[PDB]
């Protein structure tokens, strides 16, 4: 058994982190007070769920997580929320004034003053691990903390934990749930300084979660709560292999091996199905072929793009529920003859498949309907570069006028870092084009 | 359409289908960035105070 | 009040559509860089499809199908027909073609020489034509050596296909010709065929003993109006329309343009477009696509129709701009953005 | 605990500041004696932003009242909520300022500024995390204009990294007290352009025309004009005073509204503005149409004469948030030429469940538009008409000021106009 430490940075990371640990507890049968009746080894054990939960002598199962925000209002909901008993106070870290949606403010001004404290707390969790695998870092692209302080933490994690893997869960900015005009700046600044430090990053475009919530869940105007419960479902699908018995993606090193042959192109596209509304009269349960075919519909993708016009470098099918390998291969054969799946020549044209019999758990009183079987497809497509292109375009519009740049320079950042970060994105876009275009 | 490395346990199974074969900054350097930006903020503020003192 | 942007100032067709849109007083043109638009008349090359369908509160529509180039590139079309089971390599309406890369650069060089040697030994007509998308540069020859040496002298991909040695010749004149059909595919992927086509005739008598003078073999309106000396003699602008062409087919061949040719054209258009539908369809996409196509056909002396090429950014016959453009606004634009017949098209029903 | 310190200076400043604390006190359930008598927890969620908590569950506004003559603040202390203010926070003199910027900034004002700063420092030292300051004042007089901008200069020197916000009443000859108002306003704009992070420009003529042409008040008074400012000030601070999916931090607001440091002058707006047909329900479309109409804006600047750099809209009440987003997107898409295209998604929308007193729902508008330049053009024109003959200059040179200081102020304001015009012609 090897431990994974989760780090939640900023409002998006903290609220999403909260929705994930709520789901993990219902999945592993952990009560809010931390007790777990099914765990017969009291105060210890090396079970699969122990990669995410430590145990006290009193039988409390404590998440291996740290919550960091530069302002305290979001983490206070955790301190007084339903699962206030799970985390001890040292795990929840808050400052007094945030980064004001200003990457430079969260990275330089405020980051410099709180970085050594965050590391000390992470060190406390690491000292509980007999074999730490790495870190899972949740954060937003647009926030000043999510962008600015995360990239600083990622730099220091590579220094203090050189041989440890690092996976990101990054929230891509979407205007329908964002009030920050400068998020394109923050997104590119943090991608530039984080690129060489992240081994595998799962981008979630808020625009996609928003539309899934309106189209499939009949939510007229979704909230962060509706978004996070759906995002945590996908996150659970992606991290289940680390928390349950199995042989696919059993350690963080395996995520890179099975999803990232090229180190810089480490942004797999996530596709999830099915999302059924709980308020529905009653749904006809979809088969393995129907949910698997849905993984190739852009409307269930975490980032809106067209994989028909890219090239695949890897593909993982993660099933949860009543699924047997026979039905998977039968659905895949049907899809290869009907879909446009173009692989790169220097990679095999195959699918790694993972099946966990336990169907997806749904938070009581939530929006998602209980389904008998679901799938999350992780494919590394060049088509996800469309998201970088959109982002880069908005960046160029504002930077050509130097709009808002004074706020960043006023916090000690040099204007050159803007173009240095932009030229890196231009290179990242060139690599995608050299890999998936003829 | 071949199946390889099939694993079965009580809680699920995993396998691989192959359709077709193929054809950092140090601790010191980080401190210099942070302190460089801090020095630029102190200089900008000193100019503001020199202006206000005038 | 719908809004649209223009990004291809050199488009004659959509310049008129843009003129009609503003004429309805319900469409407003924006600067080419304004992202809040309902309609995009995009550029022909490197149209940023990835930035479409990401503006909240806007249904966006573009006049190009991302991926239609697979059908409108000389070399891409040849590979699509040989590799797509819907079309197969034994496709009967497409001339035997081969993709040949210049030696200074897969490549079907050896596969072409095998069939060439076969024809030479079998006393069969062995005249081929070499062409490329980078041409206005075409070479017609009966020797395989010349065709290959002409491609090596260039630096772009070429394609060699069988030259129709028995083309249907109009009388009087004994002259070649080609047929142009305009096809509109809307967001729902309905395939509409404009009732009006054009025959671009060669104002020079066809001569099968001299492929050097490419003026009686290439029916292009530019070569006929630049190197031909009988331009505008039989028909105005070397353009004969279906009405005249049909009456000719009745007086001379005792058949009609529908039976002898049009059924085959409609079949070819269906087969080509239905084949790529899964690859370019915007049915479940965040934006919608439509596109006008120009299909170019040849007809031989057996009244058999052959597919020459498919143009993705075609122009229209001067005498047919008004009717067709209005037709684009009716079924392509207004169908998505309604405004406050007897259609001019022919819907080629199919199985979606 | 992100505290704001409020300052009101001069006659205009204290009369508008008085009504402001009257309006928000009602919203937060505070009565004239500082006791809370509301019925919702949302009222006390962010109460410490503008109020201090004393013994006995009392709430004392974090407000500092400043003037060079006692008269106006005597009225406040005897007004409706006069008792609600900290007695020590009344800092006033006796000489007055004679509607003379030089007297408020250099002579009379200089003699009193240190005692005001002692009160500011005292209020800050009890702040768990001071956001910044907001000042209400006029630019046409002497105390609010002259001493107000002096206070801002000294506040910035002592708190160089805190946000400085003002609500500034701009003079108009149609709604005028003295002929020297252009002089005072131009001198103050020079200070504001350099030292404030956000300034809400309130034009007394816009307030007048709204009271006359829209509200149908035959003979508007200053009191009538201040009803609009109070209501507008309550709207723009709704984000700061209540909870919601919005963060609402003075610094965060500035980062999203100010693309260039000098262009931080906003046009505020409010809807509805109904005359006394006042009980009719107002639909979300109607709210959005009016809120964007020039007649509902208070800078007396037609937005159709410029372009929006950024826009922030706040909707209050229980309404269809889906319908809100639809109506906001409709206004942009149907008038996209009035929004600069080189700042994507420059229109942000917030919602608040608590409506203002006696309104099912309302909408407040904050626009950073290049059209505001016409406001400065008016002042610059009236200024130069007098300055070219040195008319009325002796009131100022008699206080130690030199003509050169007037020339510099004029050139800076004209430069400011040049900046607005260059970004108004900019393209992608
Ligand atoms: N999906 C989702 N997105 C969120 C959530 N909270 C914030 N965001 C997104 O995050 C972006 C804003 O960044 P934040 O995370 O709120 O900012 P921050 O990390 O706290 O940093 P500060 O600027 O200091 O507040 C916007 O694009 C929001 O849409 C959330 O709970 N769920
Ligand atoms: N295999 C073939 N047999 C007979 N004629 C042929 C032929 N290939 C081309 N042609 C002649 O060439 C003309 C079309 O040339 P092609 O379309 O390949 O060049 P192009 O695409 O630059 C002109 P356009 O796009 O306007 O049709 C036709 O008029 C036809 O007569
Ligand atoms: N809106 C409004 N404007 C006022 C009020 N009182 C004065 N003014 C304006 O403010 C300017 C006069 O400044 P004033 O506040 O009296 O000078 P001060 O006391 O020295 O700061 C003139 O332009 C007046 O039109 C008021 O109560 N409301
Ligand atoms: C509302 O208070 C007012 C003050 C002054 C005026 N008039 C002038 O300024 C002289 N034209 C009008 C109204
Ligand atoms: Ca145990
Ligand atoms: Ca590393
Ligand atoms: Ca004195
Ligand atoms: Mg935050
Ligand atoms: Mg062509
Ligand atoms: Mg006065």
């Amino acid at each position: 058994m090897r431990e994974c430490i989760s780090i939640h940075v900023g409002q998006a990371g903290v609220q999403i982190g909260n929705a994930c640990w709520e789901l993990y507890c219902l999945e592993h049968g952990i009560q809010p007070d931390g007790q777990m009746p099914s765990d017969k080894t009291i105060g210890g054990g090396d079970d699969s769920f122990n990669t995410f939960f430590s145990e006290t002598g009193a039988g409390k199962h404590v998440p291996r997580a740290v919550f960091v925000d530069l302002e305290p209002t979001v983490i206070d909901e955790v301190r007084t929320g339903t699962y206030r008993q799970l985390f001890h106070p040292e795990q929840l870290i808050t400052g007094k004034e945030d980064a004001a949606n200003n990457y430079a403010r969260g990275h330089y001004t405020i980051g410099k003053e709180i970085i050594d404290l965050v590391l000390d707390r992470i060190r406390k969790l690491a000292d509980q691990c007999t074999g730490l695998q790495g870190f899972l870092v949740f954060h937003s692209f647009g926030g000043g903390t999510g962008s600015g302080f995360t990239s600083l933490l990622m730099e220091r994690l590579s220094v203090d934990y050189g041989k440890k893997s690092k996976l990101e869960f990054s929230i891509y900015p979407a205007p329908q749930v964002s009030t920050a005009v400068v998020e394109p700046y923050n997104s590119i600044l943090t991608t530039h300084t984080t690129l060489e430090h992240s081994d595998c990053a799962f981008m979630v475009d808020n625009e996609a979660i928003y539309d899934i919530c309106r189209r499939n869940l009949d939510i007229e105007r979704p909230t962060y709560t509706n978004l996070n419960r759906l995002i945590s479902q996908i996150v659970s699908s992606i991290t289940a292999s680390l928390r349950f018995d199995g042989a696919l993606n059993v350690d963080l090193t395996e995520f890179q091996t099975n999803l990232v042959p090229y180190p810089r192109i480490h942004f797999p596209l996530a596709t999830y199905a099915p999302v059924i509304s709980a308020e529905k009269a009653y749904h006809e349960q979809l088969s393995v072929a129907e949910i698997t075919n849905a993984c190739f519909e852009p409307a269930n993708q975490m980032v809106k793009c067209d994989p028909r016009h890219g090239k695949y470098m890897a593909c993982c099918l993660l099933y949860r529920g009543d699924v047997v390998p026979k039905d998977v291969n039968a659905a895949i054969a049907t899809i290869k003859t009907k879909r446009s799946i173009q692989f790169v020549d220097w990679c095999p044209t195959g699918f790694k498949v993972g099946i966990n019999y336990q169907p997806p758990t749904v938070v009581p009183g939530g929006d998602l309907a209980k389904v008998q079987r679901a799938v999350c497809m992780l494919s590394n497509t060049t088509a996800i570069a469309e998201a970088w292109a959109r982002l880069d375009h908005k960046f160029d519009l504002m930077y050509a006028k130097r709009a808002f740049v004074h706020w960043y320079v006023g916090e000690g950042m040099e204007e050159g870092e803007f173009s240095e970060a932009r030229e890196d994105m231009a290179a990242l876009e060139k690599d995608y084009e050299e890999v998936g275009v003829d | 359409m071949e199946v390889i490395e099939l694993n079965k346990c009580t809680s699920g199974q995993s396998f691989e289908v192959i359709l077709k074969p193929p054809s950092d900054p140090s601790l010191e350097e980080i401190q210099k960035k942070l302190e460089a930006a801090e020095e630029r903020r102190k200089y900008q503020e000193a100019e503001l105070l020199k202006h206000l003192a005038e | 009040m719908y809004t649209f942007v223009v990004r291809d100032e050199n488009s004659s067709v959509y310049a008129e559509v843009s003129r009609l849109l503003l004429a309805t007083g319900q469409w407003k043109r924006l600067r080419k860089d304004n992202p809040r638009f309902n309609l995009m008349l995009g550029e022909r090359n490197r149209l940023p499809f990835g930035r479409l369908g990401h503006e909240p509160g806007l249904v966006q529509l573009v006049n190009y199908y991302r991926g239609a180039d697979k059908l409108c590139r000389k070399a891409s079309l040849v590979k699509l027909i040989k590799t797509s089971p819907e079309l197969s390599e034994s496709c009967t309406w497409f001339p035997e073609s081969y993709v040949i890369y210049p030696t200074n650069l897969t490549d079907e060089r050896e596969v072409f020489l095998a069939a060439y040697n076969r024809r030479r030994e079998g006393r069969e007509g062995n005249v081929w034509i070499a062409k490329s998308s980078a041409g206005a540069g075409i070479l017609i020859s009966s020797e395989a050596s010349e065709l290959l040496d002409f491609i090596d002298e260039q630096g772009q991909v070429h394609v060699i296909q069988k030259y129709l040695e028995k083309p249907l010749l109009l009388e009087p004149g004994h002259r070649k010709f080609d047929i142009r059909s305009w096809v509109l595919v809307d967001h729902l992927y309905n395939i509409y065929l404009y009732r009006e086509g054009v025959l671009r005739t060669s104002s020079e008598p066809y001569n099968s003993a001299n492929f050097q003078d490419k003026t009686c073999h290439l029916t292009n309106h530019c070569i006929q109006k630049e190197y031909s000396k009988n331009y505008g003699r039989y028909e105005e602008g070397n353009e004969m329309f279906f009405e005249e062409f049909n009456q000719y087919l009745m007086d001379a061949l005792n058949t009609t343009l529908e039976n002898s040719i049009l059924l085959q054209i409609k079949h070819i258009i269906r087969s080509c477009l239905m084949c790529i539908e899964p690859a370019i369809s915007t049915k479940h996409l965040h934006y919608q696509s439509f596109q006008l196509f120009g299909f170019d056909f040849m007809v031989d002396e057996e009244l058999k129709v052959w597919l020459i090429e498919v143009n993705g950014a075609p122009a229209c016959a001067q005498k047919l701009y008004a009717e067709l453009c209005q037709g684009i606004v009716d079924v392509a634009i207004s169908s998505v953005f309604p405004l406050a017949p007897t259609s001019i098209f022919i819907k080629l029903h199919h199985h979606h | 605990m992100r505290e704001i310190v409020h300052i009101q200076a001069g006659q205009c400043g204290n009369q508008i500041g008085a009504k402001f604390w009257e309006v928000i006190s009602d919203e937060h359930g505070i009565d004239p004696t500082g006791s809370y008598h509301g019925d919702s927890d949302l009222q006390l969620e962010r109460i410490n932003v503008y109020y201090n908590e004393a013994t006995g569950n009392k709430y004392v506004p974090r407000a500092i009242l400043v003037d060079l003559e006692p008269g106006t603040m005597d009225s406040v202390r005897s007004g409706p909520f006069g008792q609600i203010f900290r007695p020590d926070n009344f800092v006033f003199g006796q000489s007055g300022a004679g509607n003379n910027w030089a007297k408020g900034h250099y002579t009379e004002g200089a003699e009193l500024v240190d005692s005001v700063l002692d009160v500011v420092r005292k209020e800050s030292e009890s702040c768990d995390c001071l956001q910044g300051f907001q000042l209400t004042h006029s630019l046409g007089g002497g105390t609010g204009s002259g001493m107000g901008t002096l206070l801002i200069s000294k506040i910035r020197e002592e708190y160089p990294d805190r946000i400085m916000n003002t609500f500034s009443v701009m003079p108009s000859p149609k709604v005028s007290d003295t002929v020297v108002e252009p002089y005072n306003a131009t001198l103050s704009v020079h200070q504001l352009v350099e030292n404030t992070d956000e300034t809400y420009c309130i034009d007394n003529e816009a307030l007048y025309d709204i009271c006359f042409r829209t509200l149908k008040l035959t003979t508007p008074t200053y009191g009538d004009l201040n009803h609009l400012v109070s209501a507008t000030m309550s709207g723009v601070t709704t984000c700061l005073r209540f909870p919601g999916q919005l963060n609402a931090d003075l610094r965060k607001l500035a980062v999203n509204m100010v693309p260039f440091p000098r262009l931080h002058f906003f046009m505020p707006g409010f809807a509805p503005l109904t005359s006394r047909q006042q009980y009719r329900a107002l639909t979300v479309p109607e709210l959005t149409q009016q809120m964007f109409d020039s007649k509902n804006m208070m800078a007396a600047c037609d937005p159709r004469h410029g372009r929006y750099l950024t826009v922030a809209a706040i909707f209050r009440g229980r309404m269809s948030m889906k319908e809100v987003d639809e109506q906001m997107l409709n206004v942009q898409n149907k008038n996209s030429s009035y929004f600069v295209e080189w700042i994507p998604n420059n229109v942000k929308t917030a919602v608040c469940d608590i409506p203002p007193r006696g309104l099912k729902m309302s909408a407040t508008f904050i626009g950073n538009s290049t059209a505001i330049q016409e406001l400065f053009k008016r002042i610059s024109e009236q200024f130069t008409a007098m300055f070219r003959r040195k008319a009325f200059l002796h009131w100022y040179t008699g206080e130690g000021m030199d003509e050169m200081e007037f020339t510099e102020a004029e050139s800076n304001m004209n430069d400011l106009v040049s900046e607005y015009q260059q970004y108004q012609d900019a393209t992608a």
